[PDB]
């Protein structure tokens, strides 16, 4: 004795994917793109009686993040002086004043010719490397060229442009709806009780490094460990820490950066002079403070691994620089940092800062893509940062051997697990208003 | 309760909250302009949202329901969709979890709902004549 | 049966199809979009058939017809629009037929009914 | 009168030009839509605009339990917080604009008002049914 | 007495244009844009006592295939390497090496400087040259043919250009009529039709003088056109078996590649081993002749019973309407086609060899402001096509005409695959006089 | 004792922005790109009862007149040639052949290397050009003036550029409000006004220092500025009468061209022919004084009965701030206004103002781009129309004041000619008091 009855505004979804938008709270790339304004207002809505599941590594967020990323990326690049008539046959010498031992024959001064406004002259310039970026000819040891002129065109970067990523909030369109996972002690991949609605994730800021996590949102509680499939040494390891870690970077060299005109309306830059002892790059940690945090991260995978495991650290398997070091931008300079002394011990049931060497690049491939390749001009003066390390990528060797020791090393990965860290929070679903139910009512007919 | 804050609330409780829900379907300038991707895959997205809920009022339309959030109709309801308690349904099932109960019927419904207005129709039409 | 199943079919016989007429109008992007042109020619296309939709929703509104596939009215017919038999109208010939045949007199139709719905609202408020 | 024909009119004697205003909302050559990127965008973008205006517009009535009437009696009363204006200029001394003008600062809670009245009613008659 | 009663849903349409959506069933740059997937549903309904007209000479899905391949073709090219570091002066002499006498002076061996990886750096190299894309500048000196006029852009080697069947389908509000009448001539009223909600696949085919593999006849021989009569009109004949063809370039090319930049690779047609002779194509000649007095027995039923069908080659103009072309294994061929219009008709077997030249660069879609260099091709290339139809011509009572093959806007190929389709708008609403009024 | 009533289709409006549609009635850019037909119904509606609120300095009509423009302008440049390969060292002489009015310098012969269709080939030619165009390096080096800074993009020869009334036209549910007020002086609350779904056709011209081929005024000679007393707002003088203008470049000419790349095709100057002569333009000077005894009355209506006008030149600048401008057969003229304001006001006779030629252009007072004007043959005339005028009170209390032809930025000959228009939004939904509670079953 019942018949259908018919709702519209039933507070129900269902999983979804949909582009999203991003906006900002205000020269700045990321400011110029998320142009749009936030709402103050968190418009956070705690259920009752909920439950929902969320699964990290399906999240569609993450590729959204680096879809539009680089899409920023490249157009931030495009309108800016090409420097496709520098690519040419180079004359070096190796630098042999103010070098410390360190350093011997890494910087080079190197001379050549180049364009100007007029195409009927030419002027001839003087600039320094770094060795990375340049290439013996064919083999002759005065002639080289750079790197690239065999793959790509390299575009330098816009000088007033900056790069320096901000925290930025994704919002739903209408008609979907984020919902966010405050268990703290959700490891991804699964249920989750403490739900709530969003209009808007938090502020993420979009810091692209390789080996080490920096700058994220901290772990509430304790350090958490979150993979999938953890048998299967083919998947990498994201460490969130529940303390930070501060790293202290540095270029310790006066650079005097000096400016030409390549062609109308077109200028150049390059390194021009360098004043002090020159010196390679340099990162510190307390290694006090590193081997604490070494020794939380071995507590939570020892229960994943046995209680009688031997926990041993070992530096990265061979390969391009984005891989083997600690690749990250400092003051607007691309740092490789020599990583291994993090990993040389073995856990086993005044800082003396632990100083890493790093190189400096100018030419910059992006997003493990190649084809493309960007000029980094350098930046006056002395360049010092301070960072907090909030995660770290890490695998496992794997294998069976059953010797109880397990191996770690520095992880290679996507830049899209970098983003996956913050993302774990959130999931899109779509609205659904309409829907059914059963009643004794019948619609009245007359 | 707000948008959604009856989502975890039962079939008869969230009764009266239909109406936030349907308000909240539908709601640098030379920078969404210049980046065509970007200001293309935006306007899309609003145009989709606008198809979206076209349809759902389109199929109300059908139905004989309309403007209406409640309506019941002449269409029994089938043992072949569920047998539970009707208080069962009602004051202890979550919207949602009702969903995962009906599953797969959305069609066989909507082809009933939409025959039998077609029909009501046109006896309204004879009888006027 | 389908879509246009009923064009052959008498207006009479076809007036039970209405539902499946209405039914249709409304039913590898990560290649597409950067093909400016075909993205935005096609997005338009989608756009032009909303605003048709949408127009004759306004309209059925206006002459007081939303809620219904069949609506009567108090506008008259005219034999100056068709001077025909109900019975040649509705149980010998198609829409297709008969739709061309008063192409002229659309227009006047239409205001028609906009102004009957237009005193007919009026009326009910002045009772009230 | 035409669109918009008189807007000097009172109230009361624009009343019956309520269908005249309801029909402009959606109220080689053009290669230079594609020929040129910007141009064409803008102008869609304005038309999604208008239908979204008009969308909003057409569901709050549906909200109220207005629908597709021109104009409607509803449940909520005139509150005596509001300007105590006399009722005979008000439907033939003033003109829309005039009126609204000085009505403008309530519209929001006389909105929240109408949308609470009707969502009562229809539960109260599915109580009836 | 009666009122007027308004009826939404009514299944009507009046004519109508509007843009479609190309749809493939599923890296080919057909496929690559026209990514749509298709339905696997052949849905159609038969329209029960309908008739509709077609007129397939003014339809507008012919123009709007057009526009589309010039767009998708253009913009496969758009992030290719350019050739115009290249055009610089040649030094060509004549190849004499293994030469046979209908080869001759077409072949030449020029050599010329080319930029490097480096921009400071040059390079000396070899290349062969076919005659038809190389002029004499006035002696050994030669440049390529378009470097006065136009940009030359290398098209690049990795895109398949190779045409796969497309589907069109209608937007919402809009459906596809089709014509199922087995003898329709593309211009009448007809009586036997159905919707549509795509199209059949048709494949993006391009061709000169004879149209290759497109639909047959059920019917014999149709000879259509817009007007017989009119003596400007193209003649379109489709055939309801087809003839094959057989064409090669028998030459084995050896292939290289030099960087001209540094991303920027130019291939070059090296080298021939072994004997060079003309490319070439075979018919049968009994396949042929059968097919001509078949056309010819239907040409008469419009030019008269006592009517002599003399055919001829084409009257003139450049390459690209004097021969029949097309684009075997992705090389442009340009056939003689004096060898299949010699006969005059009145009231293990031989084959008909066509003599064939290539040519690499091309003025592509009738174009004059591009052109495009097609990297050679490694190796030895064959294929066999249907000629599935003509594209003819005619030149005071002689009871003798003239017909000849030729060329035309390649819309009138495809106006073939398309001449059974139609698009309508629908439009649900109208009203009709009721015995009821509206309840006051 | 009331309650509400809702009523939809109500008759009223907020002010609001939008984007206006471009139309044109009737190779010409402007009805290229506003390809969009006019209505040929004309459409007004009075609004008896209806006053509104203008501000002719507020008005986003305008703004959106630049920001198109501007686009317009640049994207037929886009697929035009570049010059780009030809900023080389030029050899140049000055040119006294057939020298007339002394105008020694001004021309010069040089001669340089171009790069042609084939990379190997390089030709030296020639060319003829004005001053303004080059400058010298330091039979000496000298380059194009604007080879250091941008590419210079050559103007496609095909396309004509002339002004054609433009027609905005509003979307639905919007509307275009205009005062049809006479004396209406560019703010306030406009008491005769009416409802326009279209604008009248407005001629895109753009000029410095006077407003040529604009409206005139009705009545007598309207000045208006945003604020009257504050002399960083320039006031603009609204003529109801035109003042002839006759400009020439008297010179017969032979143009050449070469090509510079595959399709590639450079015009240039080649020679002149006959007498080497300045350019000018010419206006009667009793009218200019009829003008200015019109415009000195109104500026006395603000400042005083007995007060001082002192007409005096522009202040020193470039060319393009300084001096008169505008497009003429296709030539970029720049004319010295000075001989125009020499008297002082208080209670055939054809002036001819010297004129230079300038062929590379930069313009919308934006710099980073150049346009290459492409040479006109034979001899240029045309005959303007003067309709009103940009100056500056140029701020003693002696009671004589200085007005000086300040000029203005391009929104000033826009703020003009759309100065009688508003846009609002259509807003139908409204609520009123009623007697009844909605009927209850
Ligand atoms: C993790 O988070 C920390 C903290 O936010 C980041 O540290 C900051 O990093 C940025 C980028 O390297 C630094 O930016 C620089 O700021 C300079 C100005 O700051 C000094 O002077 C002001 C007074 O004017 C003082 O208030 C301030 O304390 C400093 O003493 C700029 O001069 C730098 O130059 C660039 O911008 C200017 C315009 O402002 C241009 O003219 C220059 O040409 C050039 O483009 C630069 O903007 C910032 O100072 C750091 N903050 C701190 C506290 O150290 C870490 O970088 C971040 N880690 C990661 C991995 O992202
Ligand atoms: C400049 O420094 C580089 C190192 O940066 C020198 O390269 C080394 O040369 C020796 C002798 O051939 C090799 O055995 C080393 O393996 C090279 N080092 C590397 C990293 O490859 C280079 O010879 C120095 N040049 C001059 C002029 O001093
Ligand atoms: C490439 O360019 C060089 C010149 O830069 C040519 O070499 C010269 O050719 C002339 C004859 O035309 C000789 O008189 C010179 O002695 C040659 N110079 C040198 C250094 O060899 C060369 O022939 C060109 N090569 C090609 C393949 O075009
Ligand atoms: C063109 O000639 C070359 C040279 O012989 C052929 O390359 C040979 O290919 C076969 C396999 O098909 C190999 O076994 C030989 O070793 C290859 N030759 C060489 C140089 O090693 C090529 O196949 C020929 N192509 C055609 C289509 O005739
Ligand atoms: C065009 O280029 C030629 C060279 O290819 C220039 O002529 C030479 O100029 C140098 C100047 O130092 C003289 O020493 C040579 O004797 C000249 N050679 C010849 C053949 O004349 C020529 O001047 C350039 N043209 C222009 C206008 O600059
Ligand atoms: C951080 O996590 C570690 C996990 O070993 C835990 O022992 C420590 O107490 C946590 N820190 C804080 C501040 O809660
Ligand atoms: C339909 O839903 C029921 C649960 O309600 C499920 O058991 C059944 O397998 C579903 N049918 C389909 C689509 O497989
Ligand atoms: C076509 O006509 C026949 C009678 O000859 C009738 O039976 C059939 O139903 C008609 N078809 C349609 C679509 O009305
Ligand atoms: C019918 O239309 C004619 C105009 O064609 C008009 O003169 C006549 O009054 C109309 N009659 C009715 C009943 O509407
Ligand atoms: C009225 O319509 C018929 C077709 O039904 C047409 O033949 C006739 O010419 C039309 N009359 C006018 C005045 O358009
Ligand atoms: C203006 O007011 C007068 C006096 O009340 C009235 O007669 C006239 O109709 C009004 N104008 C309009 C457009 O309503
Ligand atoms: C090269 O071929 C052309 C065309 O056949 C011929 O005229 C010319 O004489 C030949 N030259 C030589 C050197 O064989
Ligand atoms: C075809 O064109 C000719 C003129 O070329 C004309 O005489 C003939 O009547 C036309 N035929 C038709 C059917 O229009
Ligand atoms: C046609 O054939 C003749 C030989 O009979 C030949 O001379 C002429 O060049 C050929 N022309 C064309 C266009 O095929
Ligand atoms: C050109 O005229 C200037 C004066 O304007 C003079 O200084 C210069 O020497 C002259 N040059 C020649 C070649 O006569
Ligand atoms: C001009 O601006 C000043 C402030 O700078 C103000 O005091 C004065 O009233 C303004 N004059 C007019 C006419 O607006």
């Amino acid at each position: 004795n019942l018949w259908v009855t018919v709702y519209y505004g039933v507070p129900v979804w269902k999983d979804a994917e949909t582009t999203l938008f991003c906006a900002s709270d205000a020269h700045n790339v990321w400011a110029t793109h998320c142009c749009v304004p936030t709402d103050p207002n968190p418009q956070e809505i705690h259920l009752e009686n909920v439950t929902e599941e969320f699964n990290m590594w399906k999240n569609n967020m993450v590729e959204q993040m680096h879809t539009d990323i680089i899409s920023l990326w490249d157009q931030s690049l495009k309108p800016c002086v090409k420097l496709t008539p520098l690519c040419v046959t180079l004359q070096c010498t190796n630098v042999t004043n103010n070098i410390t031992d360190d350093m011997r024959g890494e910087l080079k001064n190197c001379s050549f010719n180049m364009t100007t406004e007029l195409r009927d002259k030419k002027q001839k310039v003087y600039s320094l490397f770094y060795r990375l970026d340049v290439v013996q000819i064919n083999n002759s040891n005065k002639e080289y060229r750079l790197i690239n002129c065999n793959t790509s065109a390299i575009t330098q970067a816009c000088p007033k442009v900056s790069f320096e990523p901000i925290p930025i909030h994704y919002c739903a369109p209408a008609g979907f709806a984020i919902l966010k996972c405050k268990d703290k002690k959700f490891n991804g991949t699964g249920p989750c009780t403490n739900v709530s609605t969003v209009q808007c994730t938090h502020g993420i800021k979009p810091v692209v490094s390789t080996q080490l996590l920096l700058n994220g949102s901290l772990a509430e509680e304790e350090v958490i460990i979150r993979s999938e499939n953890i048998t299967n040494n083919a998947k990498n390891i994201l460490v969130q820490l529940n303390e930070s870690v501060q790293i202290n970077c540095t270029r310790p060299n006066n650079n005097t950066v000096k400016s030409i005109r390549i062609g109308p309306g077109q200028w150049f830059y390059y390194t021009g002079d360098i004043i002090g002892d020159i010196r390679q790059a340099h990162c510190n940690v307390s290694k006090a403070t590193w081997n604490e945090t070494l020794g939380k991260v071995v507590k939570q995978l020892r229960k994943h691994f046995g209680n009688n495991t031997i926990i041993r650290f070992a530096n990265s398997s061979g390969g391009d620089l984005e891989v083997t070091t600690h690749s990250f931008n400092c003051g607007g300079e691309f740092f490789y940092c020599n990583t291994s002394g993090l990993f040389n011990s073995t856990w086993i049931s005044s800082n003396d800062s632990i100083t890493l060497p790093c190189r400096i690049k100018q030419i910059i491939n992006m997003w493990q893509r190649i084809g493309q390749a960007m000029y980094a001009p350098p930046i006056q003066g002395v360049i010092r940062c301070v960072s907090n390390i909030t995660g770290l990528i890490l695998t496992r060797d794997g294998g069976s051997t059953n010797s109880t020791t397990e191996t770690f090393r520095p992880g290679g990965g996507d830049m899209r697990d970098n983003w996956r860290s913050e993302l774990y929070k959130y999931k899109v679903v779509k609205i659904e208003p309409l829907g059914v139910a059963p009643t004794r009512c019948k619609r009245r007919v007359v | 309760l707000g948008f959604l804050g009856a989502a975890g609330s039962t079939m008869g409780a969230a009764s009266m909250t239909l109406t936030v829900q349907a308000r909240n379907l539908l709601s640098c300038q030379q920078h969404l302009l210049k980046d065509t991707h970007w200001g293309i895959k935006q306007l899309q997205a609003r145009v989709l949202a606008v198809e979206h809920y076209l349809r759902d009022q389109q199929l109300l339309g059908i139905w004989g329901c309309s403007g209406k959030l409640i309506c019941c109709t002449n269409v029994p309801w089938n043992s072949s969709w569920s047998n539970r308690n009707l208080s069962e349904i009602w004051d202890n099932m979550t919207w949602l979890q009702w969903d995962k109960e009906i599953s797969n019927y959305t069609q066989i419904i909507y082809g009933l709902l939409e025959e039998s207005q077609n029909q009501q129709e046109k006896n309204e039409q004879d009888l006027l004549e």
